Parts: structure tokens; C-alpha cells; sequence
């Protein structure tokens, strides 16, 4: 089937530049337009432009004039966009799309590709096991939790005893901390549960190359 | 340009309800107007095309209508894979346009939060940092207040919250409320207190801890 | 020589696409290409497929518009006399 393949996430600093690509497959490369599609916090969905693969003819949305610069190598089958001067407004998840001419729609999308603008490095996480307080929990269930604190950039994956855990978890999303993120989970189990099984709670964080586990213990 | 508003932002409807999201264009675009689904995890896919078309594949509860400016998307009867958000798409002129898009979620009797609260880590002491946390679970509505008192003193200072999506089972909330203080500062403290205040009950829920035990 | 009885088609149901089909030209072919062209460049389709390959279906033509269809084999060979159809 077609598919629309996009780069992997990007963490760039402000004012640098970034090219990411999108290789498409399953169809003749040149019957469709390539379009690059902004989705952003601050302005939601927009069309950055289109080019025509087989001769490179670029139709672009004023608005990123100046900022956004697409090529396609169609020998391979792949469209590229290239962003510069980058800022924080830039930051946003970025798709590609296929239409046969600007009147159709988009058929068929990429996976979308996930850029970080900031000035704040590539940081590994602390992960703080969560013990109930020392000294009784009202209630016959229990909940743990894990502090996963000071990683940069997303995402991080949590588990809970490598999957076999995976009723009464919440995983909160991220918040920046001091331009670095933090993230908790909770987990809630029978009291005949835990601490009479072990319960461990893993973290990865491709972006530093990190795999963390932390077994929750008794305060 | 030509603006595309979706003036509601999010929707929330029962299961098995008849929804439908509405969408205006600034000037004629005749009928060429597209909806968009892009689930939690990113994808997105094509679901009506020149205003009424069904695509390939989707399910015939979708369908669509529209009066040169005046547009919208009706689901007959919603179901669960249907929770998810919606763009609409002029394709009459350059540049392209969407709306700003229409996330829809599921409401469901009210529900009291289950609250835990946890001391800062022995691990976390080490790094010259403290975090407090209080995890405010399975709740109903989202809306939801926490307060944290420190020696008996209300702390507003080092508060971070954060809410999950809506729960894909129970179609509740969770929120995680975060108190983070130096590792001097936390020492320089006994006592501390999240309080949680919902509209299911005047009285707030208060979980607490003494430091030196 | 163009690919011979181009058969043009609603795919139907209640949508929108388009079914083109052809025959070899007379007497090694690599590739068909189908044009589907309307009044302006904004509605021009165009669509590829292989030597062994004698149908596809063409989505999304705008309603109302008069669109013509050519086949050729392979840039490309002569076309074939163009079809019309337009959709309510």
C-alpha cells in the first residue's frame, strides 16, 4: 500500500537550521504533488507548500517564504523541507501529504515528523521511585509511582514491570521544568499486590541512549 | 488568504450520541471542503472529501453537508474509536487552509478523585532537589483544585499540574500535582499537605505527611 | 500505437472515483500513463502504472466538471482518442 515515511524527531538550537525527508513508496513518485503540513500549539493545522517531483516546481505558502525551502530527490523517491533561522514558533509537528493537484485531497499522510527548537541540551532523566508514605494508606489498594525529572528532549517510555502491569497506570504528560522536562506515573494495585510482588517501574529515553529501571521499596 | 473557523475547540457528547462539528469559511469555496480525523497517536487520515463524499474505508455513520460558507461533519452514532480530532480543509484557493480543528470527548457521571500523596524520594534528597506529589486519580469532570499547605501555611510557589487525557476505559481524569523545592528548603519543613477540592463534594480531600517521620 | 477500447466508468457505490481500462496497443510496452484533464491545470490528474497493468481507478474528480481521459503506452506513445464523463 502507499506509504509516506518521514525522518525521525529533530532537537535543534534557536536560529540553526534543519532538513528533514519523507520517502514515499507504493505509487509511481511523480503522479502526486508533495505537500509539507504544519501542526502547531499556537496556530493548529497549516499548508507550507507543495512541489512537483518530477521537475522540482515549488508553490509555496507566503507565510513561510523565507523559512521553509522544499526539493525532492525523486531518483529515490524522497521529498525533503528544509527550515531555517529557527525559533520556538517552529516548533511542531510536521507532515507531509500526497494530492494528484491542489483541488483533490490528501490522501494519503506521513507519520509526521516531531521538531524541538531549544536552546537547553540532550539530558538523561533522574528516576525517582514513589513509596507510599511511611506509616499506613487508607484504602485496600495501593499506589506507586515513578518521578522521572530533568530529561530533555521528549519522549521518554514508561512501563510498569515490563508490560505485565498495565491496568490502573497513568502516565502524565511532560511538563518543562527550568526548560527541562518532568513526567510522573502512577500505578494502582490490590494491596495483595505489592510489596509482596515486586513492582519496577522502566524508563527509556532514546534521545540519551538511557534505560532505567527502578524497583519501588517500602519507605 | 481564506480563514476556516471551527469555533468549538473541544466536544464533549455520550456514546451513541449524534455529533456534529461545524465549519465556516471566510468566503465561497464552493464545495470543495475536506475533513481530517488525526487520532491520539499522530495519524492522520482522510475522512470526507468535496464536502459529502465518503472515503474508501470509512464507516457510513460519517457523513457530511455544506452551503457554500456553512459546513459540517455528522457522526449518526458515536462510538469509541470515533474520540479523536477533526480538521476541516478548503482546497477552492492558494493557499491551502484548515480549521483549527475539533477534539471530541466523552462525558460520563461525575466522580471524587482518589488522592495519594508522596514524600520526595531518599534518592531525589541526594541531588539538592525536592519534589512533593500528589496524584489526583479517576475523576469526573476534568475541572479540579489542589492546594498545598506547608506547616500549615497555604505554598503557591513550585506548583506544576498536570492532567492526562481522558481515560480510554472509564472516561475519567487524572491529574498529578507537583511541589518542587530545594533540598535546604524541604529540610527547613515539617509538615506538608495537598488538599483537593471537586464539585462532588464541599468538602476537599487532604492527604499529608510529616517529614521527620 | 495508443492502447486500444479505453473503457472509462463510474467505480459507483455513492462516492466519486473513476474505473479507466484499456487493451494493448497492436503488435515490449514498460508503462501505461492515463490523463484525466479538466478545463484548467488545477483539475489535471495525472496517473501511471505498469505494462502489465490494464485498469485503474482514478478518485476524487470534482463534480460537475467535464473531464477528458487518454491512455498511452510508454516519454510515451500516441494517445488515445479522448473519453468524457462528468459526474452529477
Amino acid at each position: 500500500e502507499v506509504q509516506l515515511q518521514q525522518s525521525g524527531p529533530e532537537l535543534v538550537k534557536p536560529g540553526a537550521s534543519v532538513k528533514i525527508s519523507c520517502k514515499a513508496s507504493g505509487y509511481t513518485f511523480t503522479d502526486y504533488y508533495m505537500n509539507w503540513v504544519k501542526l502547531s500549539h499556537g496556530k493548529s493545522l497549516e499548508w507550507i507548500g507543495d512541489i512537483v517531483p518530477n521537475n522540482g516546481d515549488t508553490t509555496y505558502n507566503q507565510n513561510f517564504r523565507g523559512k521553509a525551502t522544499l526539493t525532492v530527490d525523486k531518483s529515490s523517491s524522497t521529498a525533503y523541507m528544509e527550515l531555517r533561522s529557527l525559533t520556538s514558533e517552529d516548533s511542531a509537528v510536521y507532515y507531509c501529504a500526497r494530492f494528484s493537484n491542489y483541488v483533490y485531497p490528501f490522501d494519503y499522510w506521513g507519520q509526521g515528523t516531531t521538531l524541538t527548537v531549544s536552546s537547553a541540551k540532550t539530558t538523561a532523566p533522574s528516576v525517582y521511585p514513589l513509596a507510599p508514605v511511611c506509616g499506613d494508606t487508607t484504602g485496600s489498594s495501593v499506589t506507586l509511582g515513578c518521578l522521572v525529572k530533568g530529561y530533555f528532549p521528549e519522549p521518554v517510555t514508561l512501563t510498569w514491570n515490563s508490560g505485565s502491569l498495565s491496568s490502573g497506570v497513568h502516565t502524565f504528560p511532560a511538563i518543562l521544568q527550568s526548560d527541562l522536562y518532568t513526567l510522573s506515573s502512577s500505578v494502582t494495585v490490590t494491596s495483595s499486590t505489592w510489596p509482596s510482588q515486586s513492582i519496577t517501574c522502566n524508563v527509556a529515553h532514546p534521545a540519551s541512549s538511557t534505560k532505567v529501571d527502578k524497583k519501588i521499596e517500602p519507605r | 488568504d481564506i480563514q476556516m473557523t471551527q469555533t468549538t475547540s473541544s466536544l464533549s457528547a455520550s456514546l451513541g450520541d449524534r455529533v456534529t462539528i461545524s465549519c465556516r469559511a471566510s468566503q465561497d469555496i464552493s464545495n470543495f471542503l475536506n475533513w481530517y480525523q488525526q487520532k491520539p497517536d499522530g495519524t492522520v487520515k482522510l475522512l470526507i472529501y468535496y464536502t459529502s463524499r465518503l472515503h474508501s474505508g470509512v464507516p457510513s455513520r460519517f457523513s457530511g453537508s455544506g452551503s457554500g460558507t456553512d459546513f459540517s461533519l455528522t457522526i449518526s452514532k458515536l462510538e469509541q474509536e470515533d474520540i479523536a480530532t477533526y480538521f476541516c480543509q478548503q482546497g477552492n484557493t492558494l493557499p491551502l487552509t484548515f480549521g483549527a480543528g475539533t477534539k471530541l470527548e466523552l462525558k460520563r457521571a461525575e466522580a471524587a478523585p482518589t488522592v495519594s500523596i508522596f514524600p520526595p524520594s531518599s534518592e531525589q534528597l541526594t541531588s539538592g532537589g525536592a519534589s512533593v506529589v500528589c496524584f489526583l486519580n479517576n475523576f469526573y469532570p476534568k475541572d479540579i483544585n489542589v492546594k498545598w499547605k506547608i506547616d500549615g501555611s497555604e505554598r503557591q510557589n513550585g506548583v506544576l499540574n498536570s492532567w492526562t487525557d481522558q481515560d480510554s476505559k472509564d472516561s475519567t481524569y487524572s491529574m498529578s500535582s507537583t511541589l518542587t523545592l530545594t533540598k535546604d528548603e524541604y529540610e527547613r519543613h515539617n509538615s506538608y499537605t495537598c488538599e483537593a477540592t471537586h464539585k462532588t463534594s464541599t468538602s476537599p480531600i487532604v492527604k499529608s505527611f510529616n517529614r521527620n517521620e | 500505437a495508443p492502447p486500444q477500447g479505453v473503457t472509462v466508468s463510474k467505480n459507483d457505490g455513492n462516492g466519486t472515483a473513476i474505473l479507466v481500462s484499456w487493451q494493448p496497443p497492436p503488435e515490449m510496452v514498460q508503462e501505461y500513463k492515463v490523463w484525466c484533464l479538466g478545463n484548467e491545470t488545477r483539475y489535471h490528474i495525472n496517473k501511471t502504472v505498469d505494462g502489465s497493468t490494464f485498469s485503474v481507478v482514478i478518485p476524487f474528480l470534482v463534480p460537475g466538471i467535464r473531464y477528458s481521459v487518454e491512455v498511452a503506452a510508454s516519454g510515451s506513445g500516441v494517445k488515445s482518442e479522448p473519453q468524457f464523463i462528468q459526474l452529477d
